[PDB]
């Protein structure tokens, strides 16, 4: 199923359900949208439609913050959450959906009070909740009775976010029957970003020697290698989908290429080494 | 599982990468982790069958106008977007990405979507608008364009609210399976 969290503050509303947060399990595929709508609607014929809001802040609720006139549902996305000590004893799929009473959701923040920054200031929060029961369970929720969280800085945050593009690179590059548009995806993602920063704002913000040095030497010589890695896993990706394509899209590959070139020529200067 | 490609087009400053990021990480809007890199998937169910949308995130601006249609083979649908507060990008709908789409290809469907909803009627924005003699693009006048550009589907969609999200990525599919 799709897990969300939901929060519940209205001092003059609620009752039993006042100041408690529970994870909902919903059926399979089910949006963001669709439990929002229905909570509301739901609360809306208790306490009038005028009289209840969404929380979109995944952070916790501070009730201060609050119009007592008003009650209020906070509502966010988890997802099962488990350490790699449980992701290897459980096999099969009907494992990591079996006996579970833990979910992760991510929060962006940043050290000066805005939310969101460059890459040099985002940072992000990772909570773990715990159920009072494990799922699968009689009811559709069930409350939550401890939580626990970790952050990131900047650096961890494009270290996170480089292994992880890694790691999914190279999956690609390694299924059986790659499926060529999933392989475009990523790898035009990643090697051709117009829209978005770039890999190379994190090569820029923490490896670029011109800037003052902030962090830790060994956290610096960790995202060097893993940015080798993704220049490699690049090239990988490149060559697979050089064997996939047809001749539509031999001039878009191409153009890949060429993009591919460049950010390694921008990679190497940063680096002082010669990146492929 | 089949796997659908689905080309976002439309000017900056819709909302389009904000949408995208919105929908397939299911999040609202305020909450997204930003990320680097560029294009979005989600697994998603439409009339009982299972499907990867592959979601290209392009660049609008003049700048990136040579190399943008090098997205497009293999493209299964697209979603020409403008926002609902903002009548010049409207107007590029009818003078920039109807005719780059179809110079390119000529027999995909065409899904025009109205993005920014919930500034329709938001008080803030239509007095801004005001001081430019500008009202934001209503229904009937999103559903002309759709009418003259020939869409298969009009529809409007707030990343805020969330109202109409779902519909978007559910009738692109559509357009396709």
């Amino acid at each position: 199923g799709r897990y969300y969290r939901v929060a519940f503050y209205g001092q003059g509303f609620f009752e039993e359900e006042e100041g408690k947060e529970y994870i909902y399990k919903e059926p399979k595929y089910t949006g963001l949208s669709e439990i929002s709508q229905r909570l509301l609607k739901l609360y809306a014929d208790k306490f009038g439609a005028d009289n209840v809001k969404i929380i979109q802040d995944s952070n916790k609720v501070n009730p201060k913050d609050l119009d007592p006139k008003y009650a209020y549902i906070q509502v966010t996305y988890v997802t099962p959450f488990f350490e790699e000590k449980e992701i290897e004893d459980r096999k099969t799929d009907f494992e990591m959906h079996h006996n579970i009473n833990r979910f992760v959701f991510e929060t962006p923040f940043t050290l000066s009070g805005k939310k969101h920054g460059g890459v040099a200031e985002q940072c992000k929060r990772r909570t773990v909740l715990t159920t009072s029961h494990l799922f699968p369970y009689v009811k559709k929720r069930i409350q939550v009775i401890s939580q626990s969280s970790t952050e990131l800085n900047p650096i961890e945050v494009a270290i996170d976010e480089m292994s992880r593009k890694v790691s999914e690179l190279n999956q690609l590059c390694t299924t059986e029957e790659v499926d060529m548009i999933r392989l475009q995806l990523k790898l035009q993602g990643s090697v051709s970003v117009k829209v978005n920063a770039g890999p190379m704002a994190y090569a820029r913000a923490f490896l670029e020697e011109t800037n003052a040095k902030k962090y830790p030497d060994n956290q610096v010589k960790l995202l060097k290698e893993i940015f080798r890695q993704f220049a490699d896993a690049c090239g990988q990706a490149l060559d697979v989908n050089e064997r996939l394509i047809k001749e539509d899209q031999l001039e878009y590959q191409e153009e890949l290429r060429s993009h591919y070139k460049d950010m390694l020529s921008e990679l190497s200067a940063i680096m002082n080494e010669q990146i492929t | 599982m089949q796997a659908i490609k689905c080309v976002v087009v439309g000017d900056g400053a819709v909302g389009k990468t904000c949408l995208l990021i919105s929908y397939t990480t299911n999040a609202f809007p305020g909450e997204y982790i930003p990320t680097v890199f560029d294009n979005y998937s989600a697994n998603v169910m439409v009339d009982g069958k299972p499907v990867n949308l592959g979601l290209w995130d392009t660049a609008g601006q003049e700048d990136y106008d040579r190399l943008r249609p090098l997205s497009y083979p293999q493209t299964d649908v697209f979603l020409i977007c403008f926002s609902l507060v903002s009548p010049a990008s409207f107007e590029n709908v009818r003078a920039k990405w109807y005719p780059e789409v179809r110079h390119h290809c000529p027999n995909t469907p065409i899904i025009l979507v109205g993005t920014k909803l919930d500034l329709r009627d938001d008080k803030d924005t239509i007095e801004k608008l005001k001081e430019k003699k500008l009202t934001p693009i209503t229904y009937p006048q999103g559903l002309a364009m759709a009418k003259e550009i020939g869409a298969v589907k009009y529809l409007e969609c707030s990343a805020l609210t969330q109202r109409g999200l779902k519909t978007v990525f559910d009738e692109a599919i559509r357009a396709v399976l």
